[PDB]
């Protein structure tokens, strides 16, 4: 999340401090908007992870009822964010490529 | 002559400076066009104009006026 | 004559937001009608017994009708000779054919004004700035001399003298008369024939004013009054270790 | 089809509730609303505008356009 | 994505399906024929000739 | 007070169901007429155009 | 056991409204879809008692419309009124439009699909139901869209027959028509328990855009006493506009009566019918304007087949949100477009417009999604 | 079964034997002596049929297309020289045109001032496009079809 | 799966009138209910089409009957025709009433 | 209606044109006489 991903990235940094993710403190991987893929994907996460990403959905929708933000210092450290899913998710898109492999086949 | 912000305070009203000035471009075209002969123009512009005026003053005024 | 006169806005006694008005110009307007408006008008759907509790009195607005000849209907007769006419007998416009009026002036069909005010375009002042504004042709321009000459128009030639300039004289309480209250009652009597309630359901929206200031932070208190806890929650995650 | 109790799995969390006629309505209701306000709107002002600002340069513009368009010249 | 359906595997499928393609096709065309009876083509029709 | 208004006004008034809303109606007369009144003063201030024509209409 | 469990009608009820398990993020989004069915419902409820005195006769068309006029105390009120009342129905609509969209609610596809139904059929479904006035603007426009009515190769010359009964527009129209809205309302109602079982379905999305099994409460008391607020809000829009300047959005030409002969200069769309007319008169073909027209709701079909983004909220697209409100520009911007009649620069005004429909959603918009997915990186 | 059925759901709203018989039902009589320009009442509206003669065909033949208002060559409306048949409603705002008239040998609008040359076609006033022309057909040499 | 199983408004459907299991000793005291239906919708149907030509206004009332009749042709069928039907709705309908009373069926 | 009942086209036309139509105004009303069209009625008797 850091200048040129704080411009673009910070469309999720500086501009997500804008459209709010990263300053909202969000999930990168969290976003990703919800498909199959996706679902199983989430259905084989990991445990800890899976709290973790809890406590930040529950959190975020606290917030954003209460329209409020973290301290800005509390708003996300900017790069230094565990892609959490992308091995296990795209690991999933290599599944799903194969599935969708062989399905090809 | 009843009272006629119409007639009477277009006498007083329409004193006006800037209706003056359409006055001015408006006997203007008057003897402008009025000089040609065989012309479509009737400059009709003006008059809508110094109307236009004639009104925004008159009924700031006339209905105060007018009973 | 298609450069549109914003009409300016005169300052109708009505103009405001809620504003009232004076009849008898109306009556006079019903003389504009017996003289001057609907001698060539019709404000057709017109109903005397509507202006009834107007202007008029009971016995004022009784003899007002019976004073018209009703043209009764048929007895045996058809036919159908005349009456006095009654309150329920409307308010009964001019010369019946279509042909009549295109003959009336030339072509010139005299429309209806019932909603004239509504129906047309414009407000009051086009009866004042329109309507009082015919005028004469500055230059350039001749009609048939079908159209007289009234700047202000669509065609700014056509139709009309100020019987007031030229004054067929009535107030019948007594006063120098104006357009007004007879071209705002036609406006009226087109409103008292639209929207008479601008009085009456005026009056409602006051109460509306109030209740929604009243409910709208009653409604909006309950809200919060529901929400408030759900604003302050606290939730932990303590994952065990 | 939701309803609950199959609907999800929430492990090692926690809560806390309070009673509604506990609270105030409306705690620094002016205050709190605050450039907390413009911080929503504020915050959105920019992303917001430009559009609307070629709007007003339209309506204006163009109404200027046409609007001379409809002016005679002479000859 | 056509490539989804697109290999010699499905490609074998629409092989497969395409007599019976022109089989349905055919029932939707006349079905506009009789239910229509349009002039259109209705004049190629001999002793369906209605005059 | 209104301690007894919030409450015995809860306890002897809102607190049983139906006492409330015997309330509620009850109101609803004195609410209504009143407001009725009131608002009518208001349009009253507002003009005085018509229907006190009848003194000038010289109320025959 | 509890009724509220128990009883089938009540057990769908309670499962429907009340029971009803629903995301707890919930956004003032919301309100206006039950506006709308109380809309809806007082629309028919209007309707319908105004329908009890109208009386939608030839002869009667002005003539009763004053008796339902002139004459009619309130008839005044609720007519007039409760036909503004409609143009707020059309406000929520486009609005509501907007809800999905800034949504990007498109994600579930029958409800998409299905107020699209509630799409074309609101739309000719007012028209037809609208005309029934039969004003000098729906008059001579009745002249119009009755014109519509030929488009087709081979057709609609006897088309614009069937649907216009004939050699023209008539009381034929007149009772066809009259009817033809009597009908759609309460097609519209069904169309909606449909959409709506639909919805309970799936249930349904949520602003912030996450999987809503986190946090959910039923809509009583929350949404429940939110909605009741929304709709207090609403009379206060109805009954404000009504209560207030009930004229105040009227085009003079309705109370004109129908004059055969006439033809007036204007020819305008409802503030509801606006922007199409504008998009109807850009084209230089039939089926080009025609298409068009369906192909802007088709097109926004084609949108949820165009969804493109990794992530549902535009929320998080900057650029995107760009589009959108800047979209929005094009759509008043229509709007004033067809607020002109035909113009020298207006011509390429909303000759540009359609491109930007064409562009700021089918190329613009989804130019603009790969875009944004482009810079995200994640 | 279903085919009846529903064919005749679907004639009931297609015309009317009402509304048809007076759709296309006009005739014409050969009494039109060149000059005159009759007038028959059909489908509501005015109907004008006009005897022409070579001097008007001739002069309304040598109108130059390039520069009319409602550019539309004289030639391409009526069926036959001799003949225009046209409806009788001014298209400006909508008083009738006056048979020979003002100044152009064609018709005259006594509302705003909107003159028509022979043909239909506007050549002065504000009145926008030419005078409209109704569908018909010729049949025999004493008969003409209008609609 | 079987989209008769899986649809959603099917699964309705399927519940409703196709997958619908139902008691076999089933008896022709039936017919008349969907019957009614196909009556009420015809009768709308009718009535629908019958309301697109006709005209219930004061002075039209045997004239646009006239025009809804002496006119109308089938107006003549559809009219005089399904008006009779709604007849027919009512035989079955006291029909259907015995139908529940030697049925006794006033259990529900 | 008798149109294809009876008579002939012309049959029928004269069957009409054979009785005064009593036509609308033109300029007229009033409203003079005319043969009458098949489109004219079948024009029964007096008025009241
Ligand atoms: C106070 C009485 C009258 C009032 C308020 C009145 C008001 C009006 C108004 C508002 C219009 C329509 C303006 C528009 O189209 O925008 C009109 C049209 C007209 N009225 Fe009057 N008028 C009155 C008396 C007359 C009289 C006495 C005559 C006979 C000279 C007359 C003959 C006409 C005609 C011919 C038109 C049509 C104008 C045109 O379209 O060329 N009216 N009037
Ligand atoms: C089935 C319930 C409805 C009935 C019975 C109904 C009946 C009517 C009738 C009789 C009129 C003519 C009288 C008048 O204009 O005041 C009318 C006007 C109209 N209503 Fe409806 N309608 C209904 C539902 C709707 C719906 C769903 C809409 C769409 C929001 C709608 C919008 C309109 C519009 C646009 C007009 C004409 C504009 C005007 O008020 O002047 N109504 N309706
Ligand atoms: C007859 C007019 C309509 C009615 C009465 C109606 C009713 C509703 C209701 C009651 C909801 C509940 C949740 C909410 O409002 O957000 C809803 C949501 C929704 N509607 Fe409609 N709707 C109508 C038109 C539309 C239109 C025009 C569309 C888009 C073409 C649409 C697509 C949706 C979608 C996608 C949702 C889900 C919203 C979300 O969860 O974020 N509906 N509607
Ligand atoms: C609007 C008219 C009605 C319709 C459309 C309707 C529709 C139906 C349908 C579709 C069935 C399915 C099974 C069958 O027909 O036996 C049914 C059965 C039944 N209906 Fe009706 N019905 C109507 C009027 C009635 C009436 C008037 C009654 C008695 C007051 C009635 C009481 C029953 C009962 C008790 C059954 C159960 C029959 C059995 O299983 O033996 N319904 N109806
Ligand atoms: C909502 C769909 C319906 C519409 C639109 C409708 C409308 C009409 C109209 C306009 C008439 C007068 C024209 C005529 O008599 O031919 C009529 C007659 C009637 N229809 Fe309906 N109706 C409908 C449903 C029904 C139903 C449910 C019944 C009950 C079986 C019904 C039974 C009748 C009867 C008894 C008459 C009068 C007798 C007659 O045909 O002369 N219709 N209807
Ligand atoms: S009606 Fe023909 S010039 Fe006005």
């Amino acid at each position: 999340v850091s200048a040129s991903s704080k411009w673009l990235e910070g469309i999720r940094k500086w501009y997500y401090n804008a459209a709010g993710f990263n300053k909202l403190g969000l999930m990168r991987d969290d976003t990703i908007h919800e498909n199959d893929d996706v679902k199983e994907a989430i259905r084989r996460l990991p445990e800890n992870l899976y709290d973790d990403r809890v406590f930040r959905i529950k959190r975020a929708l606290d917030l954003s009822m209460r329209q409020q933000i973290l301290p800005k210092e509390q708003w996300t450290k900017y790069e230094e964010d565990k892609f959490y899913l992308e091995p296990y998710l795209k690991e999933v898109i290599r599944e799903r490529k194969e599935r969708e492999e062989w399905a090809k086949k | 002559e009843l009272v006629d912000p119409l007639t009477t305070v277009r006498e007083q009203c329409e004193q006006l400076e800037k209706c003056v000035k359409a006055r001015e471009r408006l006997e203007l075209c008057d003897e402008r066009v009025s000089s040609r002969s065989q012309t479509e123009e009737d400059c009709t512009e003006e008059l809508f104009d110094f109307l236009h005026a004639r009104d925004h003053c008159v009924a700031h005024k006339l209905f105060n006026s007018l009973k | 004559s298609d450069l549109e006169l914003h009409p300016p806005s005169y300052p109708w006694s009505h103009r405001g937001l809620l504003s009232s008005l004076d009849h008898t110009s109306i009556r006079r307007g019903f003389q504009v009608y017996k003289q001057v408006c609907s001698s060539c008008h019709s404000m057709d759907y017109v109903a005397y017994r509507h202006l009834v509790g107007v202007c008029y009195t009971e016995d004022e607005a009784k003899a007002l009708a019976e004073e018209v000849e009703v043209q009764d209907g048929p007895n045996e007769d058809g036919e159908m000779f005349m009456r006095p006419g009654k309150l329920s007998d409307y308010f009964p416009k001019p010369y019946p054919n279509p042909e009549a009026a295109r003959a009336a002036n030339n072509g010139a069909l005299p429309p209806d004004l019932s909603y004239i005010v509504r129906a047309r375009h414009g407000g009051e002042d086009y009866v004042f700035s329109l309507l009082t504004g015919y005028c004469e042709p500055p230059t350039g321009v001749s009609l048939r001399e079908g159209l007289y000459f009234n700047p202000y128009f669509p065609g700014q030639a056509i139709g009309m003298a100020p019987p007031i300039y030229n004054e067929v004289l009535e107030f019948d309480d007594g006063t120098p008369a104006t357009m007004s209250q007879v071209a705002k009652d036609v406006c009226t009597f087109l409103r008292w024939a639209a929207e008479p309630e601008h009085d009456h359901r005026k009056r409602m929206g006051l109460k509306m004013l109030l209740m929604m200031g009243l409910l709208l932070p009653l409604v909006y208190a309950m809200k919060r009054h529901k929400w408030s806890v759900l604003k302050s929650r606290k939730l932990a995650y303590r994952p065990p270790k | 089809g939701r309803q609950f109790g199959h609907l999800t799995r929430v492990r090692h969390v926690i809560t806390y509730s309070l009673s509604p006629f506990e609270q105030r309505a409306f705690p620094h209701y002016f205050s709190k609303g605050i450039p907390n306000v413009l911080r929503r709107t504020r915050a959105c002002i920019l992303r917001v505008a430009p559009p609307f600002v070629v709007f007003y340069l339209v309506y204006t513009w163009g109404t200027q356009e046409f609007e001379k368009s409809k002016r005679k010249n002479p000859a | 994505m056509l490539t989804r359906f697109l290999g010699p595997r499905y490609r074998q499928l629409a092989r497969n399906w395409v007599p019976t393609a022109q089989l349905w096709g055919a029932v939707g065309a006349v079905g506009l024929v009789w239910a229509t009876d349009w002039r259109l083509i209705l004049d190629w029709v001999p002793y369906i000739n209605g005059k | 007070a209104a301690p007894t208004l919030t409450a015995r006004l809860y306890s002897l008034l809102f607190r049983r169901t139906s006492t409330f809303a015997l309330t509620i109606v009850v109101g609803a007369l004195f609410f209504e007429r009143a407001f009725d009144q009131g608002a009518d003063a208001i349009y009253e201030h507002i003009n005085e155009g018509k229907l006190w024509k009848h003194i000038k209409h010289k109320y025959e | 056991i509890n009724i509220r469990k128990t009883h089938p009608l009540m057990k769908i009820v309670n499962n429907a409204f009340i029971d009803l398990p629903a995301p707890s993020n919930i956004s003032s989004w919301w309100n206006f879809g039950s506006l709308l069915g109380i809309c809806l419902i007082l629309q028919i409820l209007t309707g319908l008692f105004l329908a009890m005195h109208y009386t939608p006769d030839t002869t009667t068309a002005f003539s009763s419309v004053t008796h339902i006029c002139r004459d009619v105390n309130y008839g005044w009120i609720i007519r007039y009124m409760h036909a503004n009342g409609a143009s707020m129905f059309f406000i929520c609509l486009f609005m509501h439009v907007g809800r999905g969209l800034y949504y990007g609610s498109y994600t579930f596809l029958e409800t998409w699909n299905i107020g699209v139904i509630l799409l074309f059929a609101t739309m000719a479904t007012a028209f037809m139901g609208y005309v029934l006035p039969w004003g000098q603007m729906s008059f001579w426009g009745a002249t119009v869209i009755t014109n519509l009515l030929s488009a087709i190769p081979y057709i609609g010359t006897n088309l614009v027959e069937w649907i216009w009964g004939g050699f023209s527009v008539d009381k034929a129209t007149l009772t066809r028509f009259f009817a033809f809205h009597f009908i759609s309302p309460f097609i519209i109602a069904a169309l909606a328990m449909v959409h709506l079982l639909f919805l309970h379905e799936t249930g349904s999305n949520n602003p912030t855009g996450i999987p809503s099994d986190t946090d959910k409460i039923p809509f009583h008391p929350y949404y429940t006493i939110k909605d009741i607020l929304g709709a207090i809000l609403l009379i206060l829009i109805l009954m404000l506009l009504v209560l207030f300047t009930p004229d105040l959005l009227g085009d003079p030409d309705n109370y004109t009566p129908a004059n055969p002969l006439n033809t007036p200069p204007h020819i305008k769309p409802e503030w509801y019918f606006l922007f199409a007319y504008a998009i109807l008169r850009s084209i230089p073909n039939k089926l080009g304007g025609v298409l068009a027209l369906i192909l802007s709701i088709l097109v926004l079909v084609l949108m949820p087949l165009l969804h493109t983004s990794k992530q549902r909220s535009m929320m998080f697209r900057p650029i995107s949100q760009c589009m959108f409100w800047i979209l929005v520009a094009d759509l008043l911007t229509l709007t004033w477009i067809g607020g002109q009649p035909v113009e020298h620069p207006y011509i390429i005004i909303g000759q540009l417009a359609s491109i930007m429909y064409i562009l700021l959603i089918m190329v613009m918009m989804p130019v603009a999604s790969i875009i944004e997915n482009n810079l995200l990186k994640w | 079964a279903a085919k009846n059925v529903v064919s005749q759901f679907v004639s009931s709203m297609s015309a009317s034997a009402d509304v048809l018989a007076m759709s296309k039902i006009e005739i014409k009589l050969s009494d039109i002596p060149e000059g005159k320009n009759m007038a028959f009442k059909w489908r509501g509206k005015p109907l004008f049929v006009r005897h022409r003669t070579k001097k008007e065909i001739d002069q309304e033949a040598a109108v130059e297309v390039s520069q009319l208002r409602d550019p539309q060559h004289d030639l391409e409306r009526v069926k036959k020289p001799e003949w225009v048949i046209l409806i009788g409603v001014c298209t400006h705002l909508g008083c009738v045109p006056i048979a020979n008239a003002g100044d152009f040998g064609g018709y005259y609008c006594p509302c705003h001032g909107s003159h028509y040359d022979a043909s239909g076609r506007i050549r002065k006033g504000p009145a926008p496009l030419n005078l409209e022309v109704p569908s018909y057909e010729f049949t025999s040499d004493d008969m003409v079809i209008v609609g």
